[PDB]
């Protein structure tokens, strides 16, 4: 129940790096990861609509914030 | 309260997250198939080319055979995999 | 049917070519990036009169090595050991 | 799950049957959806090797709804051997001759040009009417969801919502109409 | 500025809403709980880890091969520890970090099998009456490693 | 300590037989020092020799180091081997019921939850066994009754805990 | 050119990995000359390496022939059988001791096409994928068009 | 005749608007560039191509430093439309003798002196 550029940009926005070949393989031998990552890539969508809509002020999404580094 | 998604087959859907927000942490136990969601057990060439594919829904152009050319190209012990 | 003259890129006539959004949404960006560009190219430094002199002696450096490199230009050495070397592709054991 | 070797992959390389529905819906959309479904598109294992598919049946193709003004726009012409038989036939033409065309053409031409077109559409079955074989009726497993969302017409709302609806305007109270 | 209910009045997809932060987080710490538990318990079985290594997310399990295109520097027959997972899960829960995820957290032990070199490889060059004809055999060196086991910590 | 006695006697005789043993000598070089008669040397001489060699590093190591071999060697032979394809059985809705009835006595209801085609020469039948309103366990088939043990067996090995979810090993 | 070459799937001899490892090479047979400008690089291998590489893995025994030889050749064999006959013709003696580690590192196996560079033994933990995933199930598995 | 393409003096010109979209500011202004090039050479005319040759930019989408002097200047603005500009502004003070192993570009100009591989 979702589209690849949009599962995409969801996976991306939250510091999990996944190529394709690792996507399918899990899709393929692994139903539940993929569903996982469905789940969370739809709560990311809906948290990124919700901060654009309200500019956040101040949850900044339970699941974005990106972990800083130094 | 929240679902990002219907939770009514193959799994459950539960997000979690670490204290440290470093790492994320799932629970998707498996669904179980209820019991009212089932049902009891109950108790010559051209003819033949076109009832085969008649009954295999396939095309009667792969139901022909080929020359001793493609049958000796064939390789009879192909690589055991798994 | 659409019969056009010869080569469609070339001559009096050609097939029209129209533009997308794709192509339109990449000049924007592409004109973003020149604008951001020249607004950073509009802040200078020394002002010119400052920099008369301030690191002749690094290119003059530069120069003497590229000038010395290039005079270094010779054949290479010779040796003996080689020579004598050679001789041992008839080895013998016992 | 486990599964032995040889009941795994039968299962996980079966062929499954579907059924889609016409009833004012545009035929574009049909023809993608039963294109994805006979290639195999939609299960995570798609390849033209593994010749995977399902067949699709399609009910209800004599009340297909065009969009704009395709019924008398769309020339569905074929050439012959013979001369002088190219026939320009109409969309209406068509369908009042032949209901079960447009959805084939359609598919035909949506799936790829290659030798697995022919067995690809063999896969499927269309049928003008809510009349379906017994075989095919018992072989039909699930519905996935319609396409279009159908208008409604006034006929049907109710009169709850017709007067949750309120008006806005106030036309003369002596207006002849 | 209130607007009756119509076709496009609203938009076509579902409004939904997300919970609060509170309860939301205390959601997550009681689901990290029990993963913990259930870790602790010992409940787990066959392990699986997206060890990222040669520049390349392999979908490691347990007991399964892989051939790495270049040379490593090891001489066959050590243990090797490797780091760099950010995927790792079996059954009923998962685990992933943001990327990478802590060295205590999970530890996949390899070895090395042996080094051998690919199949000959032929190049080749041609061009259209410009007597371009160019050729060249290559042999890329090969290795193979063998996960032994993936433990895993009730680091959380 | 889930398996019986009849099915661990059945392994132990499978990985002590003779085709894991010829395929363990032949890989290991044994097959070039043994001293037999009529080369190549019949499986039953390979797999006596086998067992005077084990015998030997028995002899002259210890226990520790033979079990340690074993677990090597053996052990690791059977690793992608599915259960009952080493184990063979005859109704395995016999071993069930037994099972059952070592455990709970309840007859498995015997149920269809998905079916595609049908009448077709291509189906594929999902079934499963309830039992008492709780599916234990389930598989697809060809047939009904092929579907039906192969869902039995699936049964079993969970039973048996020799699914694919097991743990590897300790090593 | 692989349609026209044999192929073999990727896979160990013995899933060494598991347990202990053993040494794939089995033994070495080198073919020196004695006289002849064809085999100084074989000889002075022979001379001062061989001893060194084969002390460094006792777990394999090398031979020497010295015999009239007027090409000097390797026989590498190896447990399951396979032989690698090659040849050291005029070859420096770091080349031929790095010849003969790649050897040493080497299995028996085929130098062919290795086609998918990864044996899972059990790819699927949570079950394989079939037709019948991420559905639901109506109340008692009605299939659609049917009343009772 | 396609000849050498000028630029006039109205062009330079940062206004009070363009220093307020920006994080630029008159007062102070930065020393070094990071020029980087996102634009081939091909299709361009010789001189370009020559200036290119002399700055250092034959390999694409890579960081490059030079003076920002008017001589600079001049020789960056004859390839504008071929190569990226930004400002170096470093947080802290400049790479010490000590500061030399550890350190890293960052993207919108932030030379880091103490470049870890932990999380903050
Ligand atoms: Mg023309």
């Amino acid at each position: 129940g979702l589209k690849y550029p949009a599962l995409i940009g969801n996976l991306v926005k939250c510091q999990v790096e996944l190529n394709r070949k690792v996507l399918a393989d899990l899709a393929i031998y692994e139903p539940k990861t993929f569903k996982s990552l469905a789940a969370l890539a739809s709560r990311r969508r809906h948290e990124g609509f919700a901060a654009a809509l309200g500019d956040g002020k101040e949850p900044e999404g339970i699941f974005s914030r990106v972990v800083q580094y130094h | 309260t929240y679902s990002p998604l219907p939770d009514d087959y193959n799994c459950n859907v539960e997000l979690a997250l670490t204290s440290d927000g470093r790492t994320i942490v799932c629970y998707h136990p498996s669904v179980d198939i209820p019991y009212e969601h089932t049902k009891p057990i109950p108790r010559e060439e051209g003819p033949m080319i076109e009832q085969l594919s008649k009954m295999f829904f396939t095309t009667k152009h792969r139901w022909y055979p080929h020359g001793r050319y493609h049958r000796c190209r064939k390789n009879l012990n192909p690589p055991k995999d798994r | 049917r659409g019969r056009i003259p010869g080569r469609q890129w070339i001559g009096k006539h050609r097939r029209p070519r129209f533009v997308s959004l794709r192509a339109k949404q990449n000049m924007i960006r592409r004109l973003e990036i020149e604008a951001e560009n020249h607004y950073w190219l509009s802040m200078p430094y020394m002002t010119r009169e400052q920099e008369r002199g301030h690191a002749a002696v690094r290119r003059r450096e530069a120069f003497e090595a590229i000038k010395a490199a290039a005079t270094s230009k010779f054949p290479p050495h010779r040796f003996i050991a080689d020579q004598l070397d050679h001789l041992n592709v008839t080895k013998k054991w016992s | 799950s486990s599964f032995s070797r040889a009941p795994q992959q039968w299962a996980t390389f079966a062929r499954i049957w579907y059924l889609l529905d016409g009833k004012m819906q545009p035929p574009g959309k049909l023809a993608a959806m039963a294109s994805i479904r006979l290639q195999g598109l939609h299960k995570p294992v798609y390849h033209a090797l593994s010749d995977c598919g399902d067949h699709v049946v399609i009910m209800n193709t004599r009340h297909i709804a065009f969009s704009g003004n395709k019924w008398e726009q769309k020339v569905y012409s074929s050439h012959t051997g013979y001369p002088g038989g190219f026939r320009q036939v109409t969309a209406a033409q068509l369908h009042l001759r032949d209901p079960v065309a447009i959805v084939k053409l359609a598919i035909y031409g949506m799936l790829p040009k290659n030798l697995h077109r022919r067995t690809m559409m063999e896969r499927l079955h269309l049928f003008p009417d809510e009349y379906i074989p017994e075989d095919i009726l018992k072989n039909l497993v699930e519905e996935l969801p319609q396409p279009r969302k159908i208008p409604k017409r006034l006929d049907e709302y109710t009169q709850e919502e017709i007067d949750a609806f309120p008006r806005l305007w106030t036309p003369p109270e002596d207006y002849r109409l | 500025g209130y607007v009756p209910k119509t076709s496009l009045s609203s938009p076509p997809w579902p409004e939904v809403v997300l919970p609060d932060p509170v309860e939301e987080t205390r959601h997550h710490a009681e689901v990290v709980k029990k993963v913990n538990e259930m870790i602790v318990t010992g409940q787990y079985g066959r392990l699986f880890a997206v060890v990222h290594f040669a520049s390349r997310q392999w979908k490691v399990t347990s007991e399964d091969l892989i051939l790495i295109g270049n040379e490593l520097d090891l001489a066959c027959g050590e243990r090797i520890r490797l780091e760099k997972v950010l995927l790792v899960g079996a059954d009923n829960f998962t685990l992933l970090g943001k990327p990478l995820l802590g060295k205590d957290l999970v530890r996949v032990e390899a070895t090395v099998i042996e080094k051998t070199e690919s199949w000959p490889r032929i190049i080749m060059r041609f061009r259209k009456r410009k007597n371009f004809k160019k050729k060249r055999i290559v042999t890329t060196p090969q290795t193979v490693l063998r996960i032994n086991s993936i433990e895993i910590a009730p680091c959380l | 300590p889930d398996m019986p006695t009849e099915g661990i006697k059945n392994l132990v005789d499978f990985l002590t037989g003779e085709e894991v043993v010829c395929h363990v000598a032949r890989n290991l070089a044994v097959e070039q020092l043994t001293l037999s008669e009529e080369f190549p040397v019949p499986p039953a001489v390979l797999q006596q020799t086998f067992f005077a060699v084990i015998g030997a590093l028995l002899q002259s190591s210890g226990p520790e180091r033979t079990a340690l071999f074993i677990r090597d060697f053996l052990i690791t032979q059977m690793t992608g081997k599915e259960l009952f394809e080493m184990w063979k059985i005859i109704n395995p809705m016999g071993l069930l019921v037994e099972e059952l009835k070592k455990r709970n006595v309840s007859a498995p209801e015997s149920r269809l939850t998905r079916q595609s085609g049908g009448t077709t020469a291509l189906p594929l039948y999902f079934v499963g066994l309830y039992c008492d309103k709780k599916l234990i366990a389930e598989g697809p088939g060809e047939t009904v009754l092929v579907a039906e043990e192969e869902a039995a067996r699936v049964a079993l090995r969970k039973l048996y805990g020799f699914t694919e979810n097991r743990r590897p090993w300790n090593y | 050119t692989a349609r026209g070459t044999p192929s073999r799937f990727l896979a160990s001899v013995l899933h060494n990995g598991l347990g202990r490892y053993v040494q794939q090479l089995q033994r070495l047979s080198f073919s020196v000359s004695r006289d002849g400008a064809s085999s100084r690089g074989a000889r002075e291998f022979v001379e001062r390496e061989v001893i060194d590489f084969a002390r460094r893995n006792p777990g394999v025994v090398i031979y020497v022939n010295s015999r009239p030889c007027c090409v000097p050749r390797v026989v590498a064999e190896y447990l399951n059988g396979a032989v690698r006959e090659e040849s050291i013709h005029c070859k420096s003696v770091e080349e031929i001791s790095t010849l003969v580690q790649k050897l040493a590192d080497q299995s028996g196996l085929d130098v062919i096409r290795i086609r998918k560079p990864f044996h899972t033994d059990n790819p699927s933990i949570q079950g394989q994928w079939h037709p019948f995933t991420n559905k639901p199930t109506t109340f008692r598995g009605l299939r659609p068009r049917e009343v009772q | 005749k396609f000849t050498r393409s000028r630029i006039p003096e109205k062009v330079f010109q940062a206004s009070p608007e363009d220093h307020e979209k920006y994080g630029g500011d008159p007062q102070n202004p930065h020393k070094l560039h990071i020029v980087t090039r996102i634009k081939s050479t091909r299709r361009r005319p010789y001189w370009e191509k020559d200036i290119i040759k002399m700055l250092g930019l034959e390999k694409a989408h890579t960081p490059q430093v030079h003076k920002n002097i008017p001589s600079v200047n001049a020789k960056l603005k004859v390839v504008k439309h071929l190569i990226r500009i930004k400002p170096l502004k470093l947080p802290q003070g400049l790479p010490a003798e000590e500061n030399m192993s550890n350190t890293c570009l960052k993207s919108t100009g932030e030379l880091v002196v103490q470049w870890h591989l932990k999380p903050v």
